[PDB]
């Protein structure tokens, strides 16, 4: 019947929308890889920033190294 | 049968560019900003339901 043939033709009318739904599915699996790569980036540029900023991103945990040199002058 | 009963233009003798056959296609077709070429045939646009 022509009615049946019409519904079969229309079954694939929303190709473009289904490709967009594919985009979402794949990008949701891939986007978490930004965290490992992000940690390493900050890890690399941390020593090139000022001392004042290095103590802020760590909540006062980080401090200058104490190796026993360059102490105050009497 | 069409190929043996119809005449061909290339079998006639012409001598000047002004006597060449005129195409049945119209030159007025594709329009747009910065569209240099003005005549085309085929496209890949999707057909609807
Ligand atoms: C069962 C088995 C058990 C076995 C036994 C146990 C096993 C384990 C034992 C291990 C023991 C230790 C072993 C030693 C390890 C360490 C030593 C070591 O290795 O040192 C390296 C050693 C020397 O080390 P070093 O450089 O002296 O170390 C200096 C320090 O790094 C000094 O660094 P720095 O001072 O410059 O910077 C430090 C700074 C660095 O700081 C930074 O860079 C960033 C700081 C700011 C971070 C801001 C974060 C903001 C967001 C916070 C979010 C919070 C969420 C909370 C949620 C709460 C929920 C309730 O960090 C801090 O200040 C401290 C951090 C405090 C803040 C807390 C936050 C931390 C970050 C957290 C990130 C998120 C984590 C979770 C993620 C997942 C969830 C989301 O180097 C060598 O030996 C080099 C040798 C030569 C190597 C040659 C390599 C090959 C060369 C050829 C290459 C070409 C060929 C290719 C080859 C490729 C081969 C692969
Ligand atoms: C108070 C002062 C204010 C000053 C600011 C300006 C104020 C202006 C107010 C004007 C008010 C009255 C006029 C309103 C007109 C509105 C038109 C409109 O919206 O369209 C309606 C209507 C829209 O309907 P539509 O369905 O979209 O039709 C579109 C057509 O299908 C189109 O497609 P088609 O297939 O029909 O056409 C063929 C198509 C395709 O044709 C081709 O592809 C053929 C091309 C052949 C080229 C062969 C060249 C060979 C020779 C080369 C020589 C050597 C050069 C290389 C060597 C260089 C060495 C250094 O042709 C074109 O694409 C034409 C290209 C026109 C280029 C003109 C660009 C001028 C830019 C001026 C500078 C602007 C600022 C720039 C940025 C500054 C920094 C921020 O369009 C038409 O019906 C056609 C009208 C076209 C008019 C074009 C000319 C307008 C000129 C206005 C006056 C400008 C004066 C500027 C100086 C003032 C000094 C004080």
């Amino acid at each position: 019947s022509r009615a049946v043939y019409a519904k079969l033709w229309a079954s694939t009318a929303q190709y473009t929308q289904r490709r967009h739904y594919a985009w979402y599915q794949i990008w949701s699996r891939v986007i978490p890889w930004s965290v490992p790569w992000g940690i390493f980036a900050m890890w690399m540029v941390f020593p090139a920033m000022p001392v004042e900023y290095r103590q802020a991103l760590t909540f006062g945990i980080w401090q200058k190294p104490n190796i026993g040199t360059h102490g105050p002058d009497p | 049968l069409e190929e043996e009963q119809q005449r061909k233009h290339l079998d006639q003798e012409v001598t000047d560019v002004s006597q060449l056959v005129e195409p049945v296609s119209s030159p007025h077709q594709t329009e747009g900003w910065f569209k240099r070429l003005r005549y085309w045939h085929y496209k890949e646009t999707a057909e609807p339901t």
